[PDB]
């Protein structure tokens, strides 16, 4: 319950100011800012331990920044967001959108991706992608640059997987040093599902206005002071963007993101996709909140919306003035500084319910905001929907062992009717026929109840209840290879008995289960990772998916010899010629099961009339040319 | 040989045993061989033939049973030992020398008008001795024929006067009804067991009508003709057993009262019908149905929404049934229930929110029913329920309703895995 | 805990200890009889960096892997995986083992029946940390398990080893045998918590300092190098103190992994029983490993009103005041426990910083502590869990199979090739049997890897003489259902890719109870390689080819045979091994090792 639950941002806050990353990388930063006015982006330097030290290349996206004042704001024309599937160049984020459907691309920020494109101009960033090739690289940047690097990042990872077929990719990091929100819910959910939201970090100041300026509808968002924020940085069209400045009430201004950052930080509890008026900005990856006390990380993104309203909303004694923007956003350096030497320090105290209470209270006042406040209650509570309640994953994986080894007679049962069956016609064709029903009904249930144990299995994955590594341990592959290889015909069959193929679609491109092409994943991703020919049959068609291919050769050669269009006709001769060499190469391998074999299989009888097709005049012709 | 050294050892065994034994062993007897017998129908005849309506019967085939006299086939996955949930799950199987000794026995009587005319063979032809002595029709009471593929012009003339069941053993694609099945008139049980591993047909439907006094029925792979829009009241039926019978939708389309048709119906049972989309809401109609058994129905998704109509069903037994998925709010509104049974029903998503009213229910049988996973408030409600036989994951629901009932009783029953689907 | 409270005798022993260590390489020998006859071997500390701390080699901690010959136990005994420790401190001890007299010095103790203790200080309890481990696997392996087991009692001593160094001794039992004497100020132990080769500078320049034969008398002071040196190890050891307590808090973020490559974590971890003195009446004593590390860091939180220099004064002077340790040790000190008083505090009562055993910890130490003594009592709960109904089912199960194989033995039949063709019910019912077996003894096995279960679940015989008996009796049906489903064709050899890490386990846990060679025990895979041996012969080979690997079944089968650890199915005159060795050459057939045990 909440006694035996502790609360832990605070201390992956400590651990991860106590560690000289954040230093490294803001030194990188403040190198970059002192004139990286030329087209060559920040010096990687590398600290000079290469092998003490990743490779620490910073961005600076001062330059696309005067470039985006030389046309002006006019009012989200910079920040229109762009999609990458369809529009600008979808080669660097192939990975990232290969198979977008709903609320639009993963999209990302205009002003970003012009950034991104200016740099991949320049030969000298191909040239040090080429030389950190193979090693870690801790990829930062200050204001809308380190976003830039953060893509930069994102396109370094998205094609470590192309070099990384065998090996595991090497580990980088981009810490972008606080910027603004950079892709929709979209992008945020593709990067979790492709599990590489572990390689972003972002730190945002207490009383910073860039990182939560988004917030606001895009109609309303003050393109003038971020591009002036990201131009302060430059060293002493400049004069206009600075007098744009002066002419911005800091209280109002502070009052409409509090605003809009209350009106988004509730919106997601009422979830009402029919109604998106809000600007579709979000947050992703992990968000370490400093403060001058300390730092608290937060990794759910609606727990980091809430915590960034909480923040910002909750205000300092008013005897301080207001904060202005350029101290908010310039004073990094000295919170670098500040938070080690302020968590070093014993301070004393001076009825808390549970030792949940207390950890939510320390997390709260390292956060930077006001126990006095009233902000503070909402806060809590919001801090108590993001922790999940539960037993340990590696419990559940215990208990799902002793679950699958009592639903396994089930696979025996169906292993016995296949063996029945498997001297005169097939158990694939006698499932498909519902031959000797009082077995097949038998057959039938056991198939549900492996596939209601396999989908709960794929259910308790998504929500997170198992261990990350459950996908690479080879006990649970090889089951679920097993049971595809055992009990997908029988699927094939009753799909194909109910004439779905002809309204649903194909069963290989649309009728296909998700949970067949995640077990298709993990077996390819199992042996990449990590032959003598047969003398006899194997037990099990090592092809899942034999039997659609078979059913769909029939149904194109029915449609064949009643075919009248040569032009046609040649394609889907063609398709059957491929389909008849590679099950002979199956066959002559013997990588198919005897029932394949049959005298009365489906496969024998498809031959026949592939063969008799053949002797026909016009086929022969159409086939020589081939 | 064997006959006197061993069999006539058997015989005189069985002589020990006078009149309601000896008669319901030799009724065994004529019964076909090598076949499972299924408690429910043996009851039935047994109360037609001997007036055994009162649980002597049942005391009888305890008796008979513990002699090693027939084989008492058990479930293994039954709790009850005698309760009305086991009365419908038993089997009786014969030994082939106790068969052959009354068959003997049997043929110690005359070959024309005798008691019992049993034919142990798998001619196709009918029984030439039979048709020698056709001239004087016997007034056997049962009667067993078995017999392939037969036409109209493969009989010839028979009567019965005196019999009151009928037995027909048969392997064929089609049957046509012989002539003399309209000589009983007072035949009462009827079986139409077939051998065919194709779906068989029925002719000579107007023999049905000339059929009287007849209280049961147990058909098995015979396709149910379509019901036209004759009457044929069939009052005095009570049972109907189909297993495995295709009705291939023919009383879809038969709107007919059934009321009348089937006025004094009580049981009915379908079992592995493979082709069932839904029940026809007639169904419904009939006041004097009080026991409905649906086995193995894979593709029954929905129950009649009025099925609260009956108004008198005391045992509701729909298991393994994995299509359908609720239950009619209607059931709420059935009195007199007692035996529920839900098992083996995988994708049941949840009960009615209205079970409170189910009053004076004593048993709810839920087993394997992983989908199920809440429970609605009002069963906190139910002051009869006593015995409930559920998996481990409903027994902390059951937790919070065994409190409020003190007698309530919860039993976890494991799966049990066996190879006897093959057996047949 | 009971066997924290110190017995008379035991105190008796370390203020006799303390004396040697500070009085008022060249090992010495002291011999006493108070309160028992008893040897004392002290060992001299080291005041080099390098090679005497940090030796050279590109680790940036300085970890090298362990000797088998001179510590075939520090190992994990499920996965094989070798410990590791301090190279310098490793070679260190070697040296002496080699050169050194002193294993003619310790056997001559042992000769005279006097229990044998182990003392030093600063690095040299260190290496008597190890000497006191080398005399316990000598004894353990040798049939001498009556000798009195060493007592190392070390004086501020620096962390040395790796969790699966920490875990092995757990498991054997002699973290008892260990005593750590730590003030909490002392910066000598959390030392090996930084780098040691990537900072040597610091390191040797605040071990001059610590030094008594090195003067120190700089007008100015302390040298800016030690205070920066001061500064990074408090920052070190809070990195690796919060690094940890996510493990034990149930943290399980995606980012903690990726953080590990980029960050220095140091491999060391507390071993022993560690005794903190606090104050001069209380002495807190803490057991867990985890509460240890904590520990370290929480008790060196700087002082509200507090500099840098002031504090790293304070503890180079705290490594200089383990002498009042004798003479506080004649009289009773109350042995306070910190874990259970911690523990036993209200949530939210009293959380300020209380003296709490008479260090006043912060409000983090507090929930750091609970979270660990939590931690701790969660694995006693699961291994009650997995010795009640779980252990009950597994025996009712293997009394099921047993009954198959006496059913099968009456008929003259394998119960392994009944099992491979899989004909009758009984097959059946055993292949069920076997598929429950496997659930069972997978959640065990799947528990001990993560750390689950307390560390002396592998030692307990109950344990190894039951996995013994299902290892025994359930192989060769996994060996079965492995050749007949024809997997040797698509993945590999059942003894070379494909085999249950169960099954590994099991043999791993009796090979180390019964001190023989690791991989020895393979009387259980014994179908598997006649199967295999059956399979290459009927490929394409000839008997002239596999004729040595024959010749090595049949040696390994007769060896077994003696012992009784081979089955009594294989040569039931109907077997396939039988039928099978008589189609062999009658040359090989005439002179055979296994002639006689066929049922010619
Ligand atoms: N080609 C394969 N196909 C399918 N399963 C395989 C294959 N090869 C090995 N295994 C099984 O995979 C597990 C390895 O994970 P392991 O325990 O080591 O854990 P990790 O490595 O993740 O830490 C072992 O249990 C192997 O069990 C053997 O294979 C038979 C499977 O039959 P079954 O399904 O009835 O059990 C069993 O009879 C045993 O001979």
């Amino acid at each position: 319950e909440e006694n035996s639950m502790f609360e832990t941002s605070h201390v992956l806050g400590a651990l991860l100011a106590s560690s000289p990353l954040l230093a490294r990388a803001w030194d990188r930063c403040a190198a970059a800012a002192d004139g990286g006015a030329s087209s060559l982006g920040f010096v990687h330097g590398g600290g000079g331990g290469g092998e003490g030290e990743p490779v620490c290349v910073a961005f600076s996206g001062v330059q696309a920044a005067l470039s985006a004042a030389a046309g002006g704001g006019g009012g989200a024309e910079i920040f229109k967001p762009v999609g990458l599937r369809g529009d600008a160049a979808g080669r660097l984020f192939a990975p990232l959108v290969a198979a977008e459907a709903g609320g639009e691309p993963v999209a990302v920020q205009a002003l970003a991706l012009q950034g991104f494109l200016r740099l991949c101009r320049s030969p000298e960033f191909q040239v040090l992608l080429n030389q950190i090739r193979g090693k870690a690289v801790v990829f930062t940047g200050h204001s809308l640059g380190g976003a830039i690097a953060a893509l930069v990042a994102l396109h370094y990872l998205c094609t470590s997987s192309s070099s990384s077929a065998f090996a595991p990719a090497p580990p980088v990091l981009c810490v972008t040093f606080g910027s603004p929100l950079l892709g929709n819910q979209a992008l945020s959910r593709a990067i979790l599902r492709e599990r590489w939201a572990g390689n972003f970090c972002h730190v945002v100041s207490q009383h910073d206005v860039v990182p939560r300026l988004l917030f606001c509808p895009l109609n309303v968002i003050p393109v003038h002071i971020v591009v002036g924020m990201q131009l302060h940085q430059l060293p002493v069209v400049v004069a206009t963007v600075t007098a744009r400045m002066a002419d911005t009430n800091q209280e109002s201004l502070r009052q409409l993101i509090q605003e809009h950052a209350g009106e988004a930080a509730i919106e997601q509890k009422l979830a009402a996709p029919e109604i998106p008026s809000g600007s579709p900005y979000r947050p992703f990856g992990a968000y370490v909140l400093c403060s001058p006390d300390g730092a608290a990380c937060v990794d759910n993104p609606t727990a980091a919306v809430q915590m960034l309203y909480a923040t910002f909303a909750a205000r300092r004694a008013p005897e301080t003035g207001a904060v202005p923007p350029e101290a908010a956003h310039s004073c990094y350096g000295d919170l670098v500084l500040s938070m080690p030497h302020h968590l070093l320090l014993k301070r004393r105290l001076g009825p808390a319910a549970s030792n949940y209470d207390v950890g939510i209270s320390i997390a709260l006042e390292a956060s930077g905001i006001t126990g006095e406040a009233t902000e503070a209650a909402p806060a809590r509570q919001w801090l108590k929907t993001s922790k999940r309640v539960g037993r340990s994953p590696s419990l559940n994986c215990a208990s799902l062992a002793t679950r699958l080894g009592r639903i396994t007679p089930c696979r025996a049962q169906i292993e016995w009717y296949k063996a029945l069956f498997d001297a005169n016609t097939g158990y694939y064709d006698a499932f498909k026929q519902r031959l000797s029903p009082k077995k097949f009904s038998k057959a039938n249930m056991y198939r549900i109840k492996l596939a209601q144990f396999w989908d709960g299995v794929l259910s308790m994955l998504d929500t997170s209840q198992l261990p990350y590594d459950f996908h690479r341990r080879a006990k649970w592959v090889n089951a679920a290879h097993f049971y595809q290889l055992l009990v997908e015909p029988l699927d094939i069959a009753d799909y194909h008995r109910n004439n779905l193929h002809r309204t649903r679609g194909s069963y290989i491109t649309h009728g296909r289960e998700r949970r067949y092409e995640l077990f298709d994943k993990w077996w390819k991703q199992k042996g990449c990772t990590d032959t003598a020919r047969r003398s006899k049959f194997a037990g099990l068609t090592q092809d899942p998916c034999f039997w659609a291919r078979v059913e769909e050769a029939r149904e194109q050669t029915e449609s064949a010899k009643s075919e009248r269009d040569m032009t046609s006709l040649a394609r889907m001769l063609e398709d059957l010629h491929k389909f008849e060499r590679h099950s002979s190469e199956l066959v002559e391998n013997k990588e198919v099961s005897i029932d394949v074999v049959a005298p009365q299989s489906s496969y024998s009888l498809w031959v026949k009339e592939w063969n008799e097709l053949k002797l026909r005049e016009e086929v022969r012709t159409i086939l020589f040319q081939f | 040989s064997h006959e006197t050294k061993l069999l006539e050892r058997m015989a005189a065994s069985i002589e020990c045993l006078s009149g309601k034994v000896r008669e319901c062993f030799l009724d065994l007897g004529c019964f076909p061989e090598d076949k499972k017998i299924p408690l429910d129908v043996l009851i039935n005849i047994w109360m037609e033939i001997h007036d055994l309506d009162e649980p002597d019967a049942f005391a009888i085939l305890v008796e008979l049973s513990n002699k090693n006299l027939l084989t008492l086939v058990n479930d293994a996955q039954n709790k009850a030992g005698d309760l009305y949930s086991s009365y419908h799950d038993f089997s009786v199987t014969q030994h082939d020398v106790l068969r052959d000794l009354a068959l003997h026995m049997s043929g110690r009587d005359a070959l024309n008008n005798r008691r019992r005319l049993v034919m142990p063979r798998r001619e196709e032809s009918l029984p030439k001795d039979w048709q020698r002595n056709k001239d004087t029709p016997f007034e056997a009471q049962i009667v067993s024929i078995h017999t392939g593929e037969m036409k109209e012009s493969d009989w010839f003339q028979m009567s019965f006067p005196k019999a009151e069941v009928l037995i027909l053993n048969f392997a064929s694609s089609v049957y046509y009804l012989p002539p003399f099945i309209a000589t009983m008139q007072n035949l009462k049980a009827l079986v139409l067991i077939n051998y065919g591993t194709i779906s068989a047909t029925l002719d000579n439907l107007s023999a049905f009508t000339t059929l009287s006094d007849l209280r049961s029925l147990w058909l098995e792979k015979i396709t149910l003709p379509p019901l036209p829009k004759t009457t044929i009241p069939l009052k005095n039926l009570r049972k109907i057993s189909l297993v495995l019978c295709e009705l291939t939708n023919s009383l879809r389309g038969s709107k007919v009262d059934l009321s009348m048709t089937f006025p004094r119906l009580s049981n009915l049972t379908i079992d592995h019908c493979i082709d069932l989309k839904e029940l026809p809401s007639s169904i419904c109609e009939i006041s004097s149905l009080e026991s409905i058994s649906i086995s193995n129905c894979h593709d029954l998704t929905e129950l009649p929404y009025e099925l609260g109509k009956l108004h008198c069903l005391s045992i509701l037994r729909v298991y393994a049934c994995p299509a359908l998925w609720r239950l009619p709010p209607s059931v709420c509104s059935l009195k007199r229930l007692k035996y529920l049974d839900i098992s083996q029903c995988v994708n049941l998503t949840d009960l009615p929110e209205e079970l409170g009213h189910l009053t004076s229910l004593e048993k709810i049988d839920m087993r394997e029913c992983s989908r199920l996973r809440s429970l609605p408030r009002s069963s906190s409600s139910l002051k009869s329920l006593g015995h409930v036989v559920c998996d481990e994951e409903t027994a902390l629901l059951w937790r919070e309703a065994e409190q409020v009932i003190p007698d309530l009783r919860v039993q976890v029953a494991e799966e049990c895995y066996n190879l006897d689907w093959l057996v047949d | 805990p009971a066997a924290a409270a110190l017995s008379d005798d035991d105190r008796l022993v370390v203020a006799h200890c303390a004396a040697l260590s500070f009085p008022p390489a060249s090992f010495q020998v002291h011999h006493a009889s108070h309160p028992y006859p008893c040897a004392a071997f002290a060992f001299p500390p080291s005041w080099s960096a390098a090679p005497g701390w940090a030796a050279a080699g590109r680790a940036a901690f300085g970890d090298a892997e362990v000797d088998p010959s001179l510590f075939p136990s520090l190992r994990s005994v499920g996965s094989g995986v070798p410990a590791r420790a301090n190279a310098a401190f490793l070679a260190s001890f070697g040296a002496l083992l080699d050169g050194s007299p002193l294993q003619s010095e310790v056997s001559r103790a042992v000769a005279e029946e006097k229990r044998i203790v182990f003392t030093g200080h600063s690095s040299g309890g260190s290496i008597a940390t190890l000497a006191a481990i080398w005399f316990l696997e000598t004894c353990t392996r040798r049939g001498s398990v009556n000798q009195a087991h060493p007592f190392c009692v070390t004086f501020g001593a620096p962390l040395v080893g790796d969790n699966t160094f920490n875990n092995a001794v757990r498991r054997e039992g002699w973290s008892q045998c260990i005593l750590n004497f730590v003030v909490p100020v002392d910066i000598i132990p959390r030392i090996p918590l930084t780098p040691l080769a990537s900072a040597t500078e610091g390191i040797q320049a605040v071990l001059d300092w610590l030094s008594p034969q090195t003067p120190n008398f700089s007008p100015s002071g302390m040298p800016l190098i030690i205070s920066q040196f001061y500064e990074n190890l408090l920052r070190s050891t809070l990195s690796i103190a919060s690094y940890e307590a996510c493990s034990f808090m149930g943290c399980t973020s995606s980012i903690l992994g990726t953080l590990t490559s980029f960050i220095e974590l140091s491999p060391y971890r507390p071993c022993g029983t560690y005794l903190f003195l606090t104050s001069s009446e209380q002495l807190a004593v803490l057991t867990n490993s985890d509460a240890v590390l904590q520990l370290l860091f929480y008790c060196l939180q700087l002082d509200p009103q507090q500099q840098l220099r002031d504090a790293a004064e304070r503890s180079l002077s705290a490594h200089w005041q383990y002498e009042p340790i004798k003479q506080s040790m004649m009289q009773e000190i109350v042995c306070v426990d910190y874990l259970g008083v911690v523990s036993s505090t209200l949530p939210g009562r009293q959380m300020s910083s209380t003296i709490v055993g008479g260090l006043e910890l912060s409000k983090e130490a507090m929930l750091s502590l609970s979270a660990a003594g939590q931690w701790e009592k969660q694995r006693e709960t699961n291994q009650a869990k997995i010795d009640g109904a779980s252990c009950t089912k597994i025996r009712e199960a293997l009394k099921s199979l047993n009954e198959y194989k006496r059913t099968c033995e009456l008929h003259e039949v394998s119960y392994y090739d009944s099992f491979k063709l899989q004909r009758e019910v009984h097959d059946f019912n055993a292949n069920v049997s076997r598929l429950e077996l496997a659930g069972l003894w997978d959640e065990i096995v799947e528990m001990l890897r993560r750390r689950e279960l307390p560390d002396g679940f592998e030692s307990r015989q109950d344990w190894v003489n039951l996995g013994t008996l299902y290892r025994r009796l359930v192989e060769p049906l996994d060996i079965a259902n492995y050749y007949r489903h024809s997997k040797n064709e698509d993945t590999g050899s059942y003894l070379s890719k494909g085999r249950p890490r169960r099954y590994k386990y099991t043999q791993e846990w009796h090979e180390q109870s019964q001190r023989i060679s690791f991989g020895s025990s393979l009387e259980s895979c014994f179908w598997a390689m006649a199967e295999e041996l059956q399979a290459e012969i009927a490929n394409g080979k000839t008997f002239e080819d596999v004729r040595d690997r024959v010749v090595k079944l049949e040696s390994d089968a007769h060896g077994w045979s003696m012992s009784g650890s081979l089955g009594k199915d294989i040569f039931l005159s109907r077997s396939s091994f039988v039928i099978w060795w008589k189609t062999l050459p009658e040359n090989h057939r005439s002179a055979s090792c296994i002639a006689k045990l066929v049922p010619w």
